């Protein structure tokens, strides 16, 4: 159904800015979602870079707040993200995710309502905010309840967003103190009143003041009450960044030192070294030889480049039946090298180096 | 933020098994917690939301317990499309963290590698570099030692290691140790040897060359 790709650079320089976008299809992004960003290190896990708001409201993960910045463009669907002054360390798979609220997939066709806020439940004093409540599909009535000093407000205005929701809208254009506290939303629907939902708290900020009762860590309140799960993650694209340059590798045979106590088997390889864009691809004799063969990942060296090696194990009666030839192609430079590795001869006597 | 420890770190099972993995949160969540799967090179999906209901699609031998700080994700019916590596997330408060994960591995018999020695080219000691490279073949479990002797003395901080993913058919691993000197240190010595220590071996297997020869 839905489907999600990431756009980026596939090499970027370090110290400048990355930008990535994800096109969205098969869902429209100005809905009740948050599309997020996730990160992936070579080999460390997952880590989350932030989210995006229907409202517009964005959230990011106090390691990179300084750095980030996510958007949203409606028109072409898309959503993207930009991290500035990019270090090595950003080098990393990035995930675009639909984080949604999704619900048991118990129905009683009277489930709870749930209550959320935009921007957020911390507002300073004077300006706007705005409880969402949000419910099942043909509600009646909707109802915005305040706990402290009991009072009410009902409205009849409810939009069908999906065949199995809807939602109505409160808005407070100027809040002043006496409007910090505990709201929830009830809903009528089918001759009677639903559950009530969850209390969500709305704190008023002033000069010196902080209007809240008194859940989560130091500060970051919840601003729904329900909870978002990421459902949908694109495919993501690696990034990688590097203060270097593309470059061919060098290539250098491992050859199983001609006699050497060998028994049965006997293996030999081939030396990748110092080549920058990452990809490179290593066959053996262009493909007639299959079985056996173990290539290893590259390894990132403080040169800023990459190293690997691939070997094959043979019958060790094959020395001369057979002639080895590893074929090495990098295609970012579309360096095609191709190297024969046989042992060394006995007869030219001791290698001597010195100097 | 709030901290998810996930246990064990890595698992070793077989098809047909019944596993269970662990995250534990540092404060209560109220079932705020969602278990993703991501195998080798692809990216995650989602298993379980809720700490314990069944995201559509995926299939029923995978459930998902606990709350307040502790939850379990149990898979019963191993098949192979399960060995991958499991991560839990909190999204209850604003950094959803995720946990470190835990790589479900394929649990096999016992096997010694096959180790080789190969001194560097004389192509490379043209550029004045050398690379002299071990090579451990087919062994499992992946917990192995390799250990570089110059003249009898042992070396630290001028290899590197890289090993292979579990392959498709025998679920064995491979392991390559570079070992990189200047050609003048290279020069310096005779006798180079790469020392392997592996569960599968009764003795340590050594394996060298003398420089030159
Ligand atoms: C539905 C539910 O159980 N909600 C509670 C909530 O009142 C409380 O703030 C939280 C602590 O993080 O525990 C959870």
């Amino acid at each position: 159904e839905v489907q999600l790709v990431e756009t980026g650079p596939g090499l970027m320089k370090t110290s400048g800015t990355l930008s990535l976008t994800c096109a969205v299809s098969g869902d429209y992004v100005n809905t009740n979602r948050r599309w997020s960003w996730v990160r992936q290190a070579p080999g460390k896990g997952l880590e989350w870079i932030g989210e995006v708001h229907q409202s517009g409201r964005t959230n990011y993960n106090p390691s990179l707040k300084s750095r980030v910045t996510i958007s949203v463009d409606k028109s072409k669907n898309q959503f993207s993200l930009k991290v500035d002054s990019v270090t090595a360390a950003d080098t990393a798979v990035y995930y675009c995710a639909r984080a949604s609220p999704l619900k048991s997939q118990r129905d009683t066709d009277l489930p709870r309502p749930s209550i959320s806020a935009e921007p957020g439940t911390v507002i300073p004093l004077g300006s706007h905010v705005t409880f969402v409540c949000r419910g099942p599909v043909g509600v009646q009535t909707f109802r915005l309840e305040r706990e402290r000093n009991y009072l009410y407000s009902d409205t009849e205005d409810v939009s069908q967003t999906s065949p199995s929701e809807s939602e109505a809208r409160f808005r407070i254009d100027s809040v002043n103190a006496g409007n910090a506290g505990l709201f929830r939303c009830i809903y009528y629907k089918s001759r009677k009143w639903s559950e009530q939902s969850d209390y969500l708290e709305l704190v008023v900020k002033g000069e010196d003041v902080t209007w809240a009762l008194s859940a989560c860590p130091q500060g970051e309140l919840p601003i729904s009450t329900d909870i978002y799960y990421v459902d949908v993650w694109g495919n993501g694209t690696t990034v990688t960044v590097s203060s270097a340059s593309t470059k061919g590798p060098s290539v250098f045979p491992l050859a199983p030192s001609s006699k050497s106590t060998s028994g049965g088997t006997a293996a030999l390889g081939c030396l990748v070294k110092d080549y920058f864009p990452e990809p490179v691809t290593v066959s053996w004799n262009s493909g007639a030889l299959t079985s056996g063969v173990h290539t290893f990942p590259a390894v990132l060296q403080s040169s800023g480049l990459y190293s690997l090696s691939s070997v094959v194990t043979v019958p060790s009666s094959s020395l001369g039946t057979q002639t080895y030839i590893c074929n090495v192609n990098h295609k970012p430079s579309n360096t095609k090298v191709d190297k024969k590795a046989e042992p060394k001869s006995c007869d030219k006597g001791l290698e001597v180096l010195f100097q | 933020a709030i901290r998810m420890t996930q246990s064990p770190s890595s698992l070793s099972a077989s098809p047909g098994d019944k596993v269970s993995i662990t995250c534990r949160a540092s404060q209560h969540i109220n079932d705020s917690l969602a278990w993703f799967q991501q195998r080798p090179g692809k990216a995650p999906k989602l298993l379980i939301y809720g700490a314990s209901n069944l995201h559509s699609g995926v299939p029923s031998r995978f459930s998902g317990t606990g709350s307040g700080t502790d939850f379990t994700l149990t898979i019963t019916g191993l098949q192979s499309e399960d060995f991958a590596t499991y991560f839990c997330q909190q999204c209850n408060c604003f950094p959803p963290d995720f946990g470190q994960g835990t790589r479900l591995e394929i649990k096999r018999t016992v096997a010694a590698p096959s180790v080789f020695i190969f001194p560097p080219s004389d192509e490379q000691l043209k550029s004045g570099t050398a690379s002299v490279v071990c090579l451990l073949n087919n062994f499992y479990p992946r917990e192995a030692k390799v250990q570089w002797k110059v003249d009898n003395a042992l070396q630290s901080g001028n290899s590197q290691e890289s090993v292979t993913e579990q392959d498709s058919k025998d679920s064995t691993y491979s392991l390559s140790s570079t070992l990189t000197l200047s050609k003048a240190d290279y020069e310096k010595h005779k006798v180079y040897a790469c020392e392997v220590t592996h569960q599968g071996l009764s003795s340590p297997v050594t394996k060298s060359f003398n420089r030159g020869e």
